[PDB]
């Protein structure tokens, strides 16, 4: 899905604008080129330059990388993560537990997709008191039980007014917010 | 508090296409230079010995608009000129940072050489690391203090904090202001910055003699007509039409006693008055500042003439008079 | 290389004050020109520090037998999915890598500036309050006490261009131009001589080049009196006399050292 | 509109030497040309306004803040309250001999705070165009420079025109003072012929100063000296801390105590 | 700085906690009094290990035999270096506090 959008990108003129603006990078499953990716990332997050890396979810990258103050300080998650429907052993793995434990099939597969954003969106908390916003480019997760499985500290902070900001409304107070958090204590 | 009198400071002015987005009510850029030229004037009221230097910086090249001078107008003008500047392009912080230093580097030791960047655009395309640059100024001693726009930058962030300057974001218009008019007033000097005597020539204005009687007919240094009388220089014996400047010949400043007496009140701080809401047996109706009726339940007194002062008696004399009138008795 | 001849080369015609002062101190043959300067397509280059690929390959296909449009041309053009990405990330790091290239303060007198640079019986006092105090006991004779007439005309008279409080040309054009011009080439040269003359500067290679700036600004003085006396004798009118002040007391500023310098030794 | 402000130095030890002298001028009749100065002003228009503020060595105190003659009634009591406070002051007033210089700073630093408080109230459809014109009297003190170049200084920022009025002696920092701010400088030799010199040199505001011709501004000296000598010194070897103007290369200045490295 | 805890009185090394630090303390101290398992998260990536061990060693000061030893995982060495540094500094914190070394060993695999 991250080469299809990518690819599309490509072809309009959307993605040279953006490496106009910014730098970008992008993953990839083999590990040397990921490792040498982030620490390109790295010197120019450190630079003026900044940086726009692209990852998948389910990338040991996303699990490994932790994000600090000057360090992926926008958290952008582009749709859902949910597994693809077709690998069968997912199938075993769910319909079991559906059988055991009584958990939903549905209610099982939310839960895998809010556990594992929430795991891949709460990294530029980290510590120390440093800014920066997480922003979800889907629709799902204004649905209720998708903000329901999120975590609290996260959803006490989302409110309505902001739950479902167009894109344009989402940039004004995003850079209202940014302007917010710039000044001192 | 050791504070630097003699300043040559350098704002650089980013022509950065994100300068285009109208954030505020007019145009962004518009609005920087409309401003800056307000805070040109201001630094020259209030620092006559320094000069300024503006260096515009787009499409990844830094060119100076107007060199180091003492004259006011000239850099007013060149902003007038400037706002009509196309705006486009992408800053580079490295090469209008490397011109600064290298137009600072050669300045005298005693004075304080500053930069105010307003950084406009997020982005800084360089053609070397700027963090090598960093350690360069330090080493110069050149105080450098961003002052960004809708971004807090990381890079700016740490430059300011290690070459000591201060970084800041603009909250509103009002806000950039109050920012710009705060960097105005010199800057506290700290263990890095050192003090040395600086050589200082005081010129008389003269005229014709006696009649036209042996007269000293000049154009100008610097269309000029000819000139009956004028200033004059102890060394270069060159007719100056304005004061203060700097020397063309001797390299050695040229000022009156005034404009040195502008800057004493900032040695002479005056201490905050204390607001005391309530009368306090305070029986005057008139407010001794201007004689007239307490409006608002307000009153300032000092610590040694303990008089009376309203709220826009104690504003004025804090902001513009610098001293108490009552007190100065 | 001839550096220096380039940048003459350069400056000849482009800057017409810089080449007409530099001509100048050689038209009188003054002094030698060498202490004058002794002592003072976008998108094609982006591609040229992006792609060392096609430096390389421009530098193995100069153009020969072929044209830069054709050149132009060869720009443009699941395994070509992931040579996208793989095309953006060594792009953005080639890109990366060409931008990285391999006091409290005390004070123990304060009165100083109460009283600045600015310069400058007891029963006297007394008999002045007294009086003053019974001076007032009558107001308002403005009738006819404040001002009377003969004092009024007095007044207007002395206001009068040829009283007392009122005290009370632009004919040549052309020699203007010639004036200011003079006034640069004597900046110009006593820049140089100033550069270093107030600095004590007690070294030998130091010295030396003050020593020379010294007999150049005999050299310059023999030749300025001479277009002094070209322009002095058309009218005697409106003489021009600052000119002097600056090359005499460049003088008396050399001699009072010279000496100084001796007393020194 | 404009606001006039008339800070007269009534220093009670010249004018009352005056008055022990018997000579023609006296306090009163400066007090009458300046009350006739400030009836006229007004006269001008109505929206024009004026203030007083008297000079004394202990402080400085404002003077201003029916048709019994056939009179006009503003002017009337104009009038009236400048006279009763203006004799209220000088009839008491203590005594203290180790002070005796007239002061003029405080004075002027009241008129101008005034001045802005008036600017504050004013409604901004008029726009004031203030002025101050001062009438000095009497030798000023050395002490007093710092404190007047400050509200010379605030005054030149807030755009209000000095005028100096100096009479029986020429104060070097009063005519600095009005030359900065572009005010007019008069030196009356005339005592009893002064009201006449108003009339004309003063009395017309800045809106038509311009198109009038008055005296030629006096040549200003603007002197510097070493603090050791108060002599006029042609160079000045100032400090980053101090700003001050001395004598001759020092290892370091007094008033400093900096560690100067030498070079 | 010494947290008078409901349970007991607990060290810290930082200057202030913020009040969800307080909570943690309790409810953890409460799962540990009833010696049963349970869940709890904690927003903050830095702090809650610092308040987590800290509390747990003011737990075994206090009933040495309730818990004879702690044994905290993380999800990769690299973080678990964090961890160590972390808890350095706690032991060096509490070693000042004492004026000498005691019985307590902490390392990792
Ligand atoms: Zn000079
Ligand atoms: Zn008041
Ligand atoms: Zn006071
Ligand atoms: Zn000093």
């Amino acid at each position: 899905y991250m080469e299809s959008t990518v690819a599309s990108w490509y072809e309009q003129g959307i993605l040279e604008n953006i490496q106009r603006n910014k730098l970008l990078f992008i993953e990839t499953q083999d590990g040397a080129e990921t490792s040498v990716a982030l620490e390109k990332y790295q010197e120019a997050c450190e630079n003026g330059r900044g940086a726009i890396l692209l990852s998948v979810a389910r990338g040991k990258v996303s699990e490994g990388i932790d994000f600090v103050h000057h360090y992926g300080r926008a958290v952008i998650m582009f749709g859902v993560p949910y597994v693809y429907t077709q690998s069968r052993i997912l199938k075993a793995r769910l319909e079991y537990l559906r059988d055991q434990f009584q958990i939903r099939e549905n209610d099982f597969l939310t839960f895998d997709a809010m556990r594992h954003a929430a795991q891949c969106v709460g990294r530029a908390i980290r510590g120390k008191t440093d800014y920066g916003l997480m922003v979800f480019a889907d629709k799902r997760f204004a649905r209720g039980d998708k903000r329901g499985k999120l975590p609290r500290w996260i959803q006490e902070h989302l409110t309505d007014a902001n739950l479902n900001l167009t894109v344009d409304e989402g940039v004004q107070v995003a850079k209202y917010f940014l302007r917010q958090m710039a000044q001192p204590f | 508090v050791r504070l630097g009198m003699m300043r040559h400071l350098y704002v650089v002015v980013d022509g950065s296409r994100t300068m285009e987005d109208q954030d505020l009510k007019p145009n962004r850029l518009t609005c920087t230079l409309k401003l800056l030229e307000y805070f040109v004037e201001e630094y020259f009221d209030q620092n006559p010995i320094s000069q300024i230097g503006i260096i515009v910086t787009k499409s990844k090249r830094a060119e100076k608009l107007t060199e180091l001078s003492g004259n006011p107008r000239k850099h007013i003008t060149s902003l007038k000129k400037a706002v009509d500047m196309t705006c486009h392009g992408e800053p580079s912080l490295y090469n209008s940072l490397s011109i600064a230093m290298q137009t600072l580097k050669h300045m005298p030791g005693h004075t304080s050489r500053e930069v105010l960047i307003i950084f406009s655009s997020l982005t800084t395309c360089d053609p070397s690391n700027i963090y090598d640059l960093i350690k360069t100024l330090k080493a110069a001693k050149i105080r450098v203090s961003v002052i960004g726009l809708s971004a807090e930058v990381r890079v700016c962030t740490v430059l300011a904090r290690e070459t000591g300057g201060t970084y800041h974001v603009i909250l509103d218009e009002s806000h950039y202001k109050e920012l710009l008019t705060h960097h105005v007033s010199p800057p506290p000097a700290s263990s890095s910055s050192e003090c040395s005597l600086i050589r200082m020539g005081f010129p008389q204005h003269t005229i014709a003699s006696l009649s036209d009687q042996d007269a000293k007919p000049s154009f100008s240094m610097a269309e000029p007509g000819l000139t009956l009388g004028g200033y004059f220089c102890p060394q270069c014996r060159a007719k100056y039409c304005e004061l203060p400047v700097e020397c063309k010949i001797c390299g050695l400043t040229l000022v009156s006693a005034p404009h040195l007496a502008r800057s004493y009140h900032h040695l002479f701080p005056l201490d905050a008055f204390q607001e005391i809401p309530l009368e306090e047996y305070n029986g005057e109706r008139f407010c001794y500042g201007c004689q007239g009726e307490l409006k608002d339940q307000h009153v300032y007194v000092c610590a040694v003439c303990q008089n009376v002062f309203c709220v826009d008696c104690d504003v004025f004399v804090h902001d513009s008079l610098h001293c108490c009138p009552g007190c100065i008795h | 290389a001839n550096k220096e001849l380039e940048e003459k080369n350069r400056m000849l015609q482009e800057d017409p004050v810089l080449f007409q002062l530099y001509k100048d101190l050689v038209v009188s043959q003054v002094i030698s020109a060498e202490e004058f300067w002794a002592n003072r397509s976008d998108i094609i280059e982006s591609i040229f520090r992006t792609y060392p690929a096609v430096k390389m390959k421009y530098a193995e296909n100069v153009p020969h037998n072929m044209t830069e449009k054709e050149f132009w041309t060869r720009f443009f053009q699941e395994n070509s999915n992931a040579a996208i990405i793989k095309r953006f990330n060594h792009h953005s790091a080639m890109v990366l890598a060409a931008g990285l290239r391999k006091i409290a303060l005390n004070l123990k007198k304060s009165d100083r500036y109460y009283h600045g640079p600015t310069p400058i019986t007891s029963q006297d006092i007394i008999n002045s309050f007294q009086s003053i105090r019974q001076e007032m006991e009558a107001y308002t004779p403005k009738l006819t006490q404040v001002l009377s007439s003969s004092a009024a005309s007095s007044t207007i008279t002395a206001l009068s261009p040829g009283g007392a409080l009122m005290q009370g040309q632009m004919v040549p054009n052309d020699i203007q131009s010639e004036l200011k011009h003079l006034y640069v080439a004597v900046g110009e040269l006593l820049r140089h001589f100033w550069s270093c003359f107030p600095v004590n500067t007690p070294f030998l290679e130091e010295k030396v080049v003050k020593m020379k700036s010294n007999l150049e600004r005999f050299q310059v003085t023999k030749l300025c009196p001479f277009q002094e006396k070209i322009r002095r004798q058309y009218l005697s009118t409106n003489l021009v006399s600052h000119i002097e002040e600056m090359l005499q007391t460049a003088y008396n500023k050399l001699h009072t050292w010279q000496s100084r310098r001796l007393m020194k030794k | 509109l404009n606001l006039l402000v008339i800070v007269v130095d009534a220093n009670p030890i010249w004018w009352g030497k005056q008055a022990l002298k018997e000579s023609q001028f006296t306090l009163s009749k400066c007090i009458d040309a300046v009350m006739v100065l400030g009836n006229s002003h007004l006269f001008m228009n109505r929206s024009n306004k004026l203030a007083v503020i008297a000079s004394h060595i202990q402080e400085s105190r404002f003077l201003y803040p029916g048709s019994k003659d056939g009179k006009y009634e503003l002017l009337t009591s104009a009038n009236e309250v400048i006279v009763e406070e203006i004799k209220d002051l000088m009839t008491k007033s203590d005594i203290k001999g180790q002070h005796t210089e007239t002061l003029l700073a405080g004075s002027l630093a009241k008129a101008l705070c005034y001045i802005h408080r008036m600017n504050k109230e004013v409604k901004d459809n008029q726009e004031m165009k203030s002025r101050i014109l001062v009438i000095k009297a009497a030798e000023d003190s050395a002490l007093q420079y710092m404190n007047f170049m400050n509200v010379i200084f605030a005054a030149q920022k807030q755009n209000i025109l000095i005028d100096a009025c100096v009479l029986d002696s020429d104060s070097g920092l009063l005519q600095q003072a009005c030359d900065i701010t572009g005010g007019l400088y008069l030196k009356v030799p005339q005592m009893p012929s002064l009201l006449q010199y108003l009339l004309w040199v003063f009395l017309p505001d800045q809106d038509q100063r311009s198109q009038l011709i008055l005296p030629p501004p006096v040549h200003v000296d603007y002197r510097a000296a070493c603090f050791c000598h108060r002599n006029l010194i042609e160079i000045g070897y100032v400090c980053s801390v101090c700003l001050s103007i001395f004598c001759n290369f020092s290892p370091i200045c007094t008033t400093c105590e900096t560690a100067f490295k030498i070079s | 700085m010494k947290l008078n805890v409901d349970g007991l009185l607990v060290y810290f090394p930082y200057d202030y906690i913020y009040p969800e630090q307080f909570s943690y303390m309790r409810e953890l101290k409460r799962t540990l009094d009833a010696k049963g398992h349970g869940v709890l998260e904690m927003p903050s990536g830095t702090g809650k290990t610092v308040s987590l061990l800290a509390l747990i060693m003011a737990y075994q000061r206090a009933y040495p035999l309730e818990v004879t030893k702690l044994i905290y995982c993380s999800r990769t060495v690299p973080e678990i270096e964090k961890v160590i540094e972390e808890l350095r500094k706690l032991l060096n914190f509490y070693e000042k506090q004492e004026g000498e070394k005691l019985p307590f060993l902490g390392l990792a695999l």
